[PDB]
RNA sequence: AAUAUGAAUUAAUGCGAAGUUGAAAUACAGUUACCGUAGGGGAACCUGCGGUGGGCUUAUAAAUAUCUUAAAUAUUCUUACA
RNA sequence: AAAAAUAAAAUCCAUAAAUAAUUAAAAUAAUGAUAUUAAUUACCAUAUAUUUUUAUAUGGAUAUAUUUUAAUAGUCCUGACUAAUAUUUGUGCCAGCAGUCGCGGUAACACAAAGAGGGCGAGCGUUAAUCAUAAUGGUUUAAAGGAUCCGUAGAAUGAAUUAUAUAUUAUAAUUUAGAGUUAAUAAAAUUAAUUAAAGAAUUAUAAUAGUAAAGAUGAAAUAAAUAAUUAUAAGACUAAUAUAUGUGAAAAUAUUAAUUAAAUAUUAACUGACAUUGAGGGAUUAAAACUAGAGUAGCGAAACGGAUUCGAUACCCGUGUAGUUCUAGUAGUAAACUAUGAAUACAAUUAUUUAUAUAUAUAUAUAUAAAUAAUAAAUGAAAAUGAAAGUAUUCCACCUGAAGAGUACGUUAGCAAUAAUGAAACUCAAAACAAUAGACGG
RNA sequence: UAGGUAGUAGGUUUAUUAAGAGUUAAACCUAGCCAACGAUCCAUAAUCGAUAAUGAAAGUUAGAACGAUCACGUUGACUCUGAAAUAUAGUCAAUAUCUAUAAGAUACAGCAGUGAGGAAUAUUGGACAAUGAUCGAAAGAUUGAUCCAGUUACUUAUUAGGAU
């Protein structure tokens, strides 16, 4: 649970980023 | 015998991805129209008549006593690193025959996908057999004939 | 890399490609069609500068093969009208273009 | 498959979902006596005293229904309806009774989504 | 990836900073009162460069990308003042250089994200007079004046049409000083025609695009044949395009080869009328198995496509 | 006689927690596993007979070697000689 | 950059309704249930001008003006799929939420709420249903090639030329490339069935001298010998060669000989598409098992003992019954495996054998097939396949998540064990393959 | 559900009918007919469209509404009249109810309405003005056909305030 889910916030996280 | 046919146009496919400039064909009547369209459209750099061991270089009268050694022989072209003639597949095939109106064939080449055949592409040869004689659908269009779409050279 | 459009809009044809697991049929569309295929497909004609295009994926559907496959089909799997005429020395007219002309 | 087996059946399966509410028999709810009210352990990772209830149809089927919200009303004999869909920790059982019919009262002081609870607007 | 997002002003402004209490303000606010300038005491924005029209005949578009949202120039030299740290209003430390050579599409550009939308040019009322009289008097038709002054057919019919009704309206005294007023201010506000113009002329060679040529149909010929539009024409089984464009160039009402005979072979009774009659009973000849409600025909009432048209009263009425 | 219903009565099986008796399988799993079949045993399993590899192709030396002008000559050479 | 918020109020201007007048049309010769008609007009009527419409002026009508006048939406949702960033409170694996993955154990974006936000909107949500959403599929290794071949139907497929016809079919004639028949020449000695033989060894018995231990195991112990040399008897098996090479439909098949049957290549002549595949059906089919009668050395389920062990219903040892053998049958199952159905056309190389043919300056050389090995291309989830698991065509069998289950019930067949056929419910969001990097391995 | 069929398959003749035929009844012959491309049997279901839903499409689903067709009017059989009826007729019987107790009448699947069942589907309304239907020479009479309204967000559509 921790580690496949952990990335689809941080991924969308790092779309995040991209847009700052 | 579009049986013959399927494996002509197997044949030519290998024979395309190998790059052999001369290859050689069952000597029928169907596969001399076959051939001599292909010939005539620019997929065949030459047709000539000859034996199972090469073309003929003198004209050779075919009779019962050689009809069995006889064979066509076709040369393929190639541009710019690329096969011209790539893909050869039958359309109407041996267990399912498909015979077509004029209507229909063109509705096929206007873009509609008649009895599950993929419509005429770019560039691509359709052939249509009616009364024993070859011809491209464009002109079986023309001539207001019903036919059997044989196959669909690219 | 360069890949092939029709008109600069559309691909020439249609395709169908095998990469790997992925099956991709792809269809050449009327002017103002849109983009009509996977996402990943729709990325890639955005940048490519396709316009107008129609698709399926079947099989595999995986992103990355998706988006490999589709590269390869523009440029392995096309033909310019050009590269037809002239292998088939033959002259390749495209009708519709015709009706609008002088 | 070859033409003629496709011919003589052979094809490809149909996609359609499958009913998960057979006890109603097609019918959006049905009307049911409570027989005994129970509480339940969730399967695990899950912990919790999850209220659910036997329920009689009026077409003789016997069901579980989960009860949702913080708190019900309901007894044995009490008149209920059963609605589908499924309590996904407790094996079992398949169906829902709905809050704020028959003789189960809409949950006490539910603000958010009252519709899905009985609940009724306050003034 | 998305998430909600205020939608802050993309040029630079100055944000709000430690605020009293009771303004409760937000940066929103302070930044449109920032692009209006100061709001005097009859209500008015002279500050803004946009709050008055301009009466040069070139449109005055917000033009945001290229002032970076400096919006305030002073009401009567049109000098750009910008705001500073004391407060106050002021001639901006450096000149904006994408401001003084702007390019002639742009001008005529209303919105800075949509280069295709251009504004139309209006008519001078002398040009719509000259069509007015040149139709109507001097009997020349729609295709000559369109090919005159470069304007599409359909406008031709538009503007003797519209002078029709000023003529009108002039002779009964109904265009008031404040029409007039109007008018004149609308008129100042865009680009004049001028058919001399070779750009400023309209197209006057399109055609409406069919759906059985949209499709790309290709054909291999030998490598020497000709191939031209009327054997394109063949092949799509169309009418050529040329002939298209002349058929719908004698469409106008006053445009040469409008004809419409053809029509004229339905056989048509008119009852008798006797004193008292209401009204009267016209009967039209039809063919059986064409005339008719037809029996079992789908009914669309309960469907989101129910049809919905409009009688000669304009009163709405289920079809 | 069939169909439906209930039914004394009786068979198979799933999940849930949860201990217990052993340690059968996965490494050479500590007796190679499995297939068919037969017998035996609290339980897994054990034993006989043939079959399969989804285990051993994971496969890797008994070694032994020779004469023609060593240069005033080959080694250098830059479009030259011929 | 944290907003709520142009939102509110307020201001300007409207229309609906009301009120008043007027009033069609459904229907006309007349008749209107609907009906307190729709619509229109804003003091009513009239004249003139006047796309519409507008405008002026008039007759009557009220005190210069002319009826009055508005605007309270719900419902779901904001972790991902999936639009919803402004934060905050309560709860603490409880309460509860949940279409799927999941959330909750004290900083809960998921529970219950506040703020803010996103949908749809006189509807919103929810349940029950329908359509769509992957066969432009698969079966060596993931669900799936039938044990094998023979062959019937096939409303399955299938050569060549010409001429007709009503035309991808039919008919006729003609043809020999597929498929066959016979012979000639050369080659080979295998595979079935049957009959007749041989061989090494083993066990038992007896004799002989010769002794006191022998046998077994990890170590042990259980049941005139052991060893040696002779003689006799019995049953089963088949060392090297040997590669199961080869042969056979598969299962199978390697001591010898014989009889019968079948099997190879090329050439000559002949038939003239007579072919391919094959539902059903038929035949054969290891080991075990069973029926009847013989046989029984060795081996060996079971059983009874000896050991080992904490225990040992085992692994090891002893005694050893069924069985293993033969004859006549039943049965039709195996990891019956290449985990890969059969046929045809075709495609780039090398190496090594084999076969036939050719040549000679006689032992090689040159040809054409087959087999095997390694590959190109191609294919593939990859491992890999490699003349197929490539490019194509034809026919058959089979598969459609896991578990339940090759089970239950019924039926058919069998002496019987059983074999074939072969479900559903319940439950779950799993389950599986190839490959990668580790860890571990008595 | 693997065998089914015995008027069963076919032939000949009469009866019956406007008329063919094992359609029905009688007689006499032949041994056939159907079936693993599914007979027979069992279960389920009114059928369909230029109708509705869905999809790119082939299709799939529905069969309420509009229209077409069939069957039935509490159940079964039979008869009469007739061109045509096993008639919503008549006869007899079955089931239920009723009052007049008779070889009786009734059967709401006509309209409205009631109880029951169910998650769930409405007024014991108005009018023959319109379109039809029946009777009448006509005047006219009748018409729960039909046309209207009522109930119900069940569906669709329009409106449900603009500028500042
Ligand atoms: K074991
Ligand atoms: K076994
Ligand atoms: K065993
Ligand atoms: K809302
Ligand atoms: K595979
Ligand atoms: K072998
Ligand atoms: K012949
Ligand atoms: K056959
Ligand atoms: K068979
Ligand atoms: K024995
Ligand atoms: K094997
Ligand atoms: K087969
Ligand atoms: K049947
Ligand atoms: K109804
Ligand atoms: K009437
Ligand atoms: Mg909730
Ligand atoms: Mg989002
Ligand atoms: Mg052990
Ligand atoms: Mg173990
Ligand atoms: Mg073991
Ligand atoms: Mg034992
Ligand atoms: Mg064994
Ligand atoms: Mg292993
Ligand atoms: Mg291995
Ligand atoms: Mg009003
Ligand atoms: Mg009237
Ligand atoms: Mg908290
Ligand atoms: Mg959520
Ligand atoms: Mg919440
Ligand atoms: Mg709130
Ligand atoms: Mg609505
Ligand atoms: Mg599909
Ligand atoms: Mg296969
Ligand atoms: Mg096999
Ligand atoms: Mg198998
Ligand atoms: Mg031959
Ligand atoms: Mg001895
Ligand atoms: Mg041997
Ligand atoms: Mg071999
Ligand atoms: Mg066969
Ligand atoms: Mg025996
Ligand atoms: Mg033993
Ligand atoms: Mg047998
Ligand atoms: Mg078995
Ligand atoms: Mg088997
Ligand atoms: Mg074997
Ligand atoms: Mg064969
Ligand atoms: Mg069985
Ligand atoms: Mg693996
Ligand atoms: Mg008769
Ligand atoms: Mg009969
Ligand atoms: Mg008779
Ligand atoms: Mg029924
Ligand atoms: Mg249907
Ligand atoms: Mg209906
Ligand atoms: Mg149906
Ligand atoms: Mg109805
Ligand atoms: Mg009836
Ligand atoms: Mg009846
Ligand atoms: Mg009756
Ligand atoms: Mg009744
Ligand atoms: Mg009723
Ligand atoms: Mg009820
Ligand atoms: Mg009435």
């Amino acid at each position: 649970q921790k580690a496949r889910k952990a990335m689809e916030s941080y991924n969308e996280l790092e779309d995040s980023l991209q847009f700052d | 015998s579009l049986v013959k046919l399927a494996n002509t146009c197997a044949h030519l496919q290998n024979c395309s991805k190998v790059r052999v400039a001369l290859t050689s064909i069952p000597y029928t009547k169907l596969q001399l129209q076959f051939a001599y369209n292909l010939y005539q459209q620019g997929f065949l750099s030459s047709l000539q008549k000859g034996s199972t061991m090469g073309p003929d270089k003198d004209f050779v009268e075919v009779t019962p006593d050689n009809i069995s050694t006889r064979r066509l022989w076709v040369g393929l072209k190639y541009r710019d690193n690329k096969p011209v003639l790539s893909s050869c597949k039958l359309i109407s095939k041996p267990n399912s025959r498909i015979h077509l109106p004029m209507e229909d064939m063109k509705k096929l080449c206007s873009g509609v996908t008649i009895r599950n055949i993929k419509p005429l592409q770019p560039g691509e040869l359709i052939l249509v057999r009616a009364h024993n004689n070859i011809m491209d659908i464009n002109e079986a269009i023309s001539k207001k004939l019903d036919g059997e779409v044989l196959c669909r050279v690219k | 890399k360069e890949i092939p459009r029709y008109e600069n809009r559309t691909i020439y044809g249609d395709i169908d490609f095998r990469y790997h697991g992925v099956k991709l049929h792809l269809r050449s569309a009327k002017p103002g069609f849109g983009l009509r295929v996977n996402h990943v497909i729709f990325e890639i004609c955005e940048c490519a500068g396709i316009k107008d295009l129609s698709g399926k994926v079947y099989k595999s559907r995986n992103d990355m093969n998706i988006a490999k496959g589709t590269i390869e089909a523009f440029t392995k799997a096309q033909k310019t009208l050009d590269e037809v005429a002239l292998g088939r020395g033959k002259k390749l007219v495209d009708v519709r273009k015709v009706y609008y002309s002088s | 498959a070859t033409l003629n087996q496709i011919k003589r059946g052979s094809g490809p399966p149909r996609r359609k979902k499958i009913s998960t509410a057979p006890q109603l028999d097609q019918c959006p709810q049905r009307k049911g006596v409570v027989l005994r009210v129970m509480v339940l352990k969730p399967k695990k990772p899950n912990s919790a005293q999850r209220k659910a209830c036997r329920v009689r149809l009026t077409n003789g089927n016997v069901v579980s229904a989960y009860i949702p919200g913080e708190g019900h009303d309901a007894q044995e004999h009490s008149i209920v309806y059963v609605r589908g869909g499924r309590c996904q920790d407790l094996p079992g059982v398949k169906y829902h009774v709905i809050r704020g019919a028959g003789d189960l009262s809409g949950v006490v002081n539910r603000i958010s989504s009252r519709s899905k609870y009985g609940a009724k607007k306050p003034s | 990836f998305s998430r909600r997002r205020i939608a802050y002003p993309f040029y630079p402004f100055k944000k709000l900073g430690r605020q009293h209490p009771k303004k409760h303000d937000t940066n929103l606010k302070t930044a449109m009162r920032q692009f209006l300038g100061p709001k005097n005491y009859k209500g008015e924005y002279v500050m803004n460069k946009y709050f008055t029209v301009p009466t040069n005949h070139v449109p005055n578009y917000i033009k945001p990308d290229l002032e970076r949202g400096q919006s305030l120039e002073h009401p009567v030299t049109k000098k750009p003042l910008q705001l500073r740290y004391d407060g106050t209003l002021g001639p901006p430390p450096v000149e904006n250089k994408r401001l003084q050579n702007i390019f002639k599409d742009r001008l005529l550009q209303p919105f800075p994200s949509n280069p295709h939308c251009k504004t139309n040019y209006v008519l001078s009322p002398q040009l719509k007079q000259s069509i007015f009289e040149e139709i109507t008097v001097e009997g020349l038709s729609a295709q000559q004046v369109s090919q005159k002054y470069g304007l599409k057919i359909p406008r031709v019919e538009a503007i003797v049409k519209l002078v029709s009704v000023e003529n009108s309206w002039n002779r009964r005294n109904r265009v008031s000083s404040d029409l007039k007023t109007m008018d004149e201010t609308l008129y100042r506000m865009f680009p004049v025609f001028d058919s001399d113009a070779s750009f400023k002329r309209e197209n006057l060679s399109e055609i409406p695009v069919p759906q059985k040529t949209l499709a790309s149909r290709f054909l291999t010929i030998a490598e020497s044949e000709p191939f031209g539009p009327v054997d394109a024409a063949h092949v799509l089984e169309l009418e050529p395009a040329v002939e298209t464009l002349r058929n719908l160039s004698t469409v106008g009402e006053h445009s040469s080869g409008h004809q419409q005979s053809t029509n004229k072979n339905t056989k048509v009774i008119y009852g008798e009328l006797v004193e008292g009659e209401r009204s009267q009973y016209k009967f039209t000849n039809a063919k059986v198995g064409k005339v008719g409600y037809r029996y079992g025909s789908g009914n669309r009432d309960n469907k989101k496509d129910r049809r919905i048209g409009f009688n000669k009263l304009g009163q709405m009425v289920y079809i």
